């Protein structure tokens, strides 16, 4: 999948970035960093790694704003985290990552059970 | 110059409203110049008839408190724009920068540079 | 020798003088338990003195020729 393809290409740390983006609308490093609670600095560099791969695309405008979007179309509480692919999700992702068969939120890329991240 | 700097430093340390005479004693400097030049043109000196110091905030705790919580959670960027967006009351440009420096500490920098604030 | 203390001690005075334009010998020792004779010789070269009503001893770093600030 998109999630898998990235993984083959790069590290896991990158994969987490791609996930949040898939999770919500186009975001900025600040936002991707805020929800995740990771340094913005590391976030930016993760973006570039994926971008070469084309997991995401960037638009730069003439502070200046950068927007990041996943090139998914190209291919074709409220703060949980995954213990396997170390990905992360918020409440908006809880109503979608939740499962009745288990009564919990399941990852979306590595289907690992996620857990609230303090 | 020296006397004025001492007056400013004194008021800044002590930080209260005060007649010209009250200032002389603690700093021991008197001139007419102070009355009709220094303590009127000097930005740090706020006339309230007596002379006071330009406090960053009415209470120091109000912006520093939010900055402590924001560090426990969220991202450092947009310090003045995120602080003003937060409440109807408007935060003073200088009180913001001031609280942050007194509070600091050090900030995780990454190359212009992205700056993130973390607890020491 | 103790010149390291001198240069380093001046830094302490600026911090002290940064909070108030005046400081008496008693307040300076609290900030530095170094011999008063040792502090006085430094204050004597760049410091000043002022006796007042009850004779309040106050010292001030003379900024007249302070090339270091």
């Amino acid at each position: 999948l998109l999630k898998f393809v990235v993984r083959g290409f790069y590290g896991g740390s990158f994969v987490l970035v791609l996930d949040a983006i898939l999770f919500h609308s186009v975001l900025a490093e600040d936002d991707l960093k805020q929800l995740l609670s990771i340094n913005k600095t590391e976030l930016g560099p993760l973006i570039a790694r994926l971008r070469s791969d084309r997991l995401i695309s960037i638009h730069k405008q003439r502070v200046e704003r950068v927007y990041y979007y996943v090139k998914y179309p190209h291919a074709i509480p409220n703060g949980y985290m995954c213990p396997i692919c170390l990905t992360k999700y918020t409440q908006l992702e809880a109503v979608q990552l939740l499962n009745f068969d288990r009564t919990e939120f399941l990852c979306s890329l590595c289907d690992e059970p996620l857990v609230e991240d303090d | 110059s020296s006397k004025l700097l001492w007056a400013t430093e004194y008021i800044q340390k002590k930080g209260k409203p005060v007649l010209v005479n009250e200032l002389l004693d603690y700093l021991s400097m008197k001139k007419d110049d102070k009355v009709i030049e220094l303590l009127k043109k000097l930005d740090r000196i706020e006339f309230d008839g007596t002379f006071k110091y330009l406090s960053t905030y009415d209470v120091h705790s109000p912006s520093e408190l939010l900055k402590l919580l924001r560090s426990q959670v969220t991202f450092k960027g947009i310090s003045c724009k995120d602080l003003k967006d937060g409440w109807p009351q408007c935060d003073e440009t200088i009180n913001q920068l001031e609280e942050d420096s007194k509070i600091l500490v050090l900030r995780t920098k990454k190359d212009r540079y992205v700056w993130y604030n973390s607890g020491g | 020798s103790i010149r390291m203390p001198k240069k380093e001690i001046l830094d302490y005075l600026f911090k002290l003088f940064d909070e108030y334009d005046y400081w008496s010998l008693k307040g300076l020792k609290e900030r530095t338990r170094q011999p008063e004779a040792h502090l006085k010789e430094c204050l004597d070269k760049v410091a000043t003195l002022v006796k007042k009503g009850p004779y309040a001893f106050k010292y001030t770093l003379r900024p007249e020729y302070k090339k270091l600030k």
